[PDB]
RNA sequence: CCAUAGUAGGCCUAAAAGCAGCCACCAAUUAAGAAAGCGUUCAAGCUCAAAAAAAUCCCAAACAUAUA
């Protein structure tokens, strides 16, 4: 299982970093949208 | 008139020791 | 339009639903007024026009039901609460076991304001600086007059 | 007005009517035809 | 209060009035509540069919109705 | 060591300084002339400091600090005259317009002159629609024509100034919605 | 006298007043409004890389599996919800929940086209590889308020009133 | 009812009415968020 | 408040009891006290202020607690660690929840251990109350007077 | 209503007294469920547990798997968590018996991990890991 | 438009389980934040994703609609 070991470390792909079209890319989108409307939210 | 039913919690209102500086006029 | 009756049998009936007249004026006229070219042609006094927008108690029916054109909407509205406050509408009454107590009768038209909640003006100002009375509505500004002499929207 | 009602930091404001706009437009367009015939 | 039973027909023309309540009376927090209450759902112009304890039989035609028409209508029975 | 004599002509006019977004997006655009005090300034860095982490975003002084004297019955403090035009603080980085409109027209609002928070688009936005406004005028009588022909002997109540001023500053205010 | 520039707003002379009111802007207005004019249609919108994604999941769970049966979302507790997922792992049947809005263009053109009417309000996808019918069946039995609106099986459109009887 | 120029939100359960004329700020939960316009 | 959960009553509590002769005499309840409790474990000894007004002190005991009797050496433990003098200040130990069977079986040990000044008592039944009011009354008349 | 208990496989039940009582329960009956599986299982474990209890008085103890928190550090031969909560490496845990570790918990229907990628799981994993300061080699 | 769960993320605490504080903020499915605001001792349960005030007594009367 030399594929199945195979497996990124350390730190997580951000979008520049990341190829679109990918799965998990919309889940880190909605993620940052999320995050930034929380963090908006406070302010009011 | 009735007294409010109150929180466990009530060392929320309840304080038994302060700091004051105090200054006349 | 849907209805409901207890008898227990409870069910809804399309009893009567009116139609719009079959030729419009103006074809491709987003509003339902733009249509019919009345843009800038009716004020407060013309009921009949009005009487189509509204329920059977007096309220206003809703835009996404009515097709209103939304600058549109907002002086029908207008022209309803002065149509309703000039008494144009007796049969649109609001909704009982009740009977209202005996008031006093004070013929109004071109009613801006809700008629209890205009503060009465005691201090006018000086001749450069008054204070004036509202008429009409704003909103009414921009219909087709037969006069020289713009409307006067404050006394 | 404290002083007087024209002169001064405060004074009682004035307000262009309709009629003196159009007389004023009246005269602007006598003066275009002026410039028109100094042209040539 | 006792039983209620509701026939829709998805293979027939479909209404969503009773569908949908049907979820609003499927809920747990209805469920657990009105225990003596029985709930069952038939899959084949809708019928709502309540038996009521007290003798009376809540009959409802979910066509033209509204979807919280529906469950305000049932309100004003069961509360009474 | 000098003393100056009030030169009130500095407020006066359109700002020509400091009117080009430099290496941010966000900005906040001064619609009238008045002089910052260091109070303003305090205001100012707190304000912004205190909002956003500094490690991410970015703001940039595009002002220069108070060096106009003020004389008083001696010279007590130092101001910064601001004409209309100018961007005041520059902001950037990785950010959006609307989380950032917030505190930056609240910022904004407590500006001895009157002043906006705006980004590029909007910024560059408003100067179009303006030039716009201005070809698209249905009055053939502009303050312009009458005032540089002379043509009712208007100058004679005119200002020198005022050819230059084309009639959208009177004082040390600036009035957008002229032509 | 006044300096020219003030703290406050200075009163103009009256003759420079009369000249701002002349000077003033006029905006053109048109002799029919833009708004109640038809508008020009819309640009043609950019397919997403959510909906691209989604529209090859959707795909993929029709094509590859035979039977997909649909069930009404009855909103079942997580206590309860646990039971009825660990009896269908036991049977490796699993479930899919789509939103019915993207789930509409689809039913709209292709070999299933009929289950749109179906496909109104939450539904959920009973899936598998094999036609365990009266598995489902029998798991439905155990809450009665839950209904069966049918769908296809081996590629066979039917409703609920078929699938009992195909159970054996 | 604390008068207020400009009028705002406190909670959810907080909202908004015109009565007599005047925008007012009515809670429920929390009375103390009262406004009344000036 | 009372309650099955520890750390209930973080507030003191103060409750007077009437006697025929026209006097009132005043308790307090303060939060349960640990062993430890001056590396600030628990709720800490901060609410311990209010025991150096009050004459003399409750040491109430649970009896659920397999060795009750090590209960009272913690406690005069941790009041010397507040203050010297609050070990040595004249008390009265009162156990609690002899209703329970478990209570009733550790009762003798307890009279072997602190002995039969020690007054047994139920709270939730009332048992033996009246005792408890007798010796509340004999220990103020005793060094609460003059 | 969900109940959840975190106690060590060889430790008995007095706090779940009050937390299970709420309700009024039969406790010792719950400790013997939960002493019932510390014997067939490895001695020496924790086992977080996810019981659930009906209105009826019944008991639907749900043992599955202990959790993965415990499980970063458990063959290292450490007993103590992160106190730094990142930013520093306090285990030394090979990324071999890591894996290897990882392959061995993904059994059970109880964690839910239903997905057919191991390889999902794993990274699910280094996710957890990431929260505590350890570090992972060769 | 909306469901579960690695997981009471961990540490400090007598317990902080999303919400005392601090650090990390990744990550399963296809389908929301190691949770933005409520609520629990802790849990459980909820939601969200456009200004102006003073002193004898307000101060023309009035009016929206007949073609410069
Ligand atoms: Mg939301
Ligand atoms: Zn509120």
């Amino acid at each position: 299982p030399e594929w199945l070991f195979e497996m990124n470390l350390g730190p997580p792909k951000t979008l520049e970093e990341l190829d679109p079209e990918s799965r998990e890319y919309w889940r880190r989108l909605r993620k940052q949208n999320i995050w930034r409307h929380n963090r908006l939210s406070k302010n009011k | 008139g009735k007294k409010l039913l109150s929180e466990k919690k009530l060392k929320r209102y309840f304080v038994d020791y302060r700091r004051v500086l105090v200054c006349g006029g | 339009f849907r209805e409901v009756v207890e008898t227990t049998i409870i069910e809804g009936r399309i009893t009567a639903t009116p139609k719009e007249s079959p030729n419009p004026p103006n074809p491709s006229g987003q509003c339902p007024i733009c249509r019919w070219n009345l843009k800038h042609k009716y004020n407060y006094d013309d009921v009949l026009l009005l009487s189509q927008f509204i329920r059977p108690h007096g309220g206003m029916l809703p835009r996404k039901i009515t097709g209103l054109c939304q600058e549109e909407h907002r002086k029908i509205e207008e022209c309803v609460k002065m149509a309703h406050r000039a008494g144009l509408l007796p049969n649109h009454r609001p909704r009982e076991g009740v009977v209202p107590k005996s008031k006093p009768q004070l013929n109004r038209y071109l009613t801006r304001w809700a008629p209890g909640s205009v503060k009465p003006i005691y201090k006018k100002g000086p001749r450069w600086n008054r204070v004036r009375m509202p008429v009409g509505s704003p909103l009414l500004r921009d219909n087709v007059c037969y006069s020289r002499t713009p409307w006067k929207l404050y006394h | 007005i404290p002083g007087r009602q024209w002169i001064g930091k405060h004074r009682r404001p004035r307000f262009v009517s309709l009629r003196a706009k159009q007389n004023m437009i009246r005269r602007l367009e006598i003066e275009a035809e002026n410039h028109y015939w100094l042209s040539m | 209060v006792k039983q209620v039973r509701v026939q829709f027909c998805p293979f027939e023309k479909n209404v969503e009035s009773t569908r949908t309540f049907l979820q609003t009376v499927s809920s747990e927090k209805v469920r657990s509540t009105n225990l003596n209450c029985s709930v069952i759902a038939d899959v084949r112009e809708p019928c709502v069919d309540v038996l009521f304890g007290d003798g009376h039989r809540l009959i409802m035609r979910g066509a033209h109705l509204t979807a919280l028409e529906m469950l305000t209508a049932f309100a004003s029975h069961i509360r009474a | 060591v000098r003393r100056e004599p009030k030169n009130l002509s500095d407020i006066r006019g359109p700002s020509t300084e400091a009117t080009e977004f430099t290496e941010g997006n966000f900005a906040i655009l001064a619609l009238g002339g008045g002089y910052l005090h260091w109070g303003h300034f305090e205001m100012m860095r707190l304000t912004i400091n205190r909002s956003m982490d500094p490690k991410n975003m970015f703001a940039i002084w595009r002002v220069p600090a108070p060096f106009k004297p003020i004389t008083r019955k001696a010279i007590d403090h130092y101001v910064t005259p601001v004409k209309a035009g100018r961007l005041v603080v520059e902001m950037g980085g990785r950010c959006e317009f609307e989380e950032v409109q917030g505190f930056l027209d609240q910022v904004a609002h407590k500006l001895p002159f009157a002043a906006k928070a705006v980004s590029r688009g909007t910024l560059e936005k408003m100067r179009k629609d303006q030039e716009e406004r201005e070809r698209n005028n249905q009055n053939p009588w502009t303050f312009e024509r009458i005032a540089t022909a002379n043509m009712l002997g208007i100058r004679k109540v005119l200002s020198p100034y005022d050819l230059t001023h084309k009639g959208k500053y009177w004082g040390k205010f600036y009035m957008p919605k002229r032509v | 006298g006044s300096k020219a520039v003030t703290r406050h707003r200075r009163v103009m002379h009256f003759q420079r007043q009369k000249l701002m009111a002349v000077t003033e802007y006029i905006p053109p207005k048109p002799a029919i409004h833009p708004s109640c004019l038809p508008s020009p249609p819309s640009p043609p919108q950019e397919e997403i890389g959510l909906i691209r994604l989604l529209r090859r999941e959707i795909a993929a769970v029709f094509q590859d599996n035979r039977m997909i049966a649909v069930c009404q979302n009855v909103a079942l507790s997580a206590e309860d919800k646990l039971l009825m997922r660990h009896q269908l792992r036991k049977h490796k049947i699993l479930m899919k929940v789509f939103p019915n809005q993207v789930l509409k263009p689809f039913l709209e053109d292709s070999k299933y086209q009929n289950l749109l009417p179906l496909f109104v309000g939450h539904n959920m996808l009973l899936v598998s590889e094999e036609p365990k019918v009266k598995e489902m069946v029998r798991i439905l039995r155990t809450v009665p308020f839950l209904p069966l609106l049918g769908g296809c099986i081996d590629d066979t459109i039917l409703s609920r009133q078929g699938f009992i009887n195909y159970s054996k | 009812f604390k008068n207020k120029t400009v009028l705002k939100k406190r909670c959810k359960d907080c909202y908004l009415v015109k009565r007599r004329g005047r925008w007012y700020v009515y809670c429920k939960t929390h009375p103390r968020h009262k406004q009344r316009q000036m | 408040a009372v309650a099955s959960y520890p750390f209930t009553t973080l507030k003191p509590h103060v409750g007077i009891v009437h006697y025929e002769g026209h006097l009132q005499i005043a308790v307090a309840d303060i939060p349960g006290i640990i062993r430890g409790a001056h590396q600030n474990r628990g709720l800490g000894s901060a609410f311990l202020r209010h025991i150096e007004r009050c004459r003399f002190l409750l040491f109430v005991v649970d009896l659920s607690q397999p060795e009750p009797w090590t209960q009272v050496d913690d406690l005069k433990y941790e009041l010397e660690m507040y203050e010297k003098g609050l070990s040595a200040r004249p008390h009265a130990i009162v156990a609690n929840k002899i209703d329970l069977p478990e209570a009733q079986a550790n009762l003798s040990q307890l009279r072997d251990h602190l002995g039969q000044e020690v007054i047994v008592l139920s709270a939730l039944t009332g048992e033996n109350l009246e005792q408890l009011l007798l010796h509340l009354k004999v220990l103020y008349d005793a060094y609460a007077e003059a | 209503g969900v109940i959840r208990a975190i106690v060590r496989a060889g430790l008995a039940m007095p706090p779940l007294g009050p937390v299970l009582g709420q309700r009024g329960v039969s406790i010792n009956q719950f400790c013997k469920e939960f002493n019932e599986r510390t014997k067939d299982i490895k001695e020496g474990i924790p086992l977080p547990t996810k019981i659930l209890v009906k209105p009826d008085r019944t008991f639907e103890i749900k043992i599955g798997q202990p959790t993965v928190s415990y499980f970063l550090k458990a063959a290292a031969g450490i007993e103590k968590g992160a106190r730094q909560t990142g930013k520093e490496v306090a285990g030394l845990v090979t990324l071999k018996h890591v894996y290897e570790i990882a392959r061995i918990k993904a059994q059970d229907e109880a964690f839910a991990l239903q997905d057919v990628p191991l390889s999902s799981v794993v990274r699910s994993i280094i996710g957890s890991a990431r929260s505590l300061g350890i570090r992972v080699v060769k």
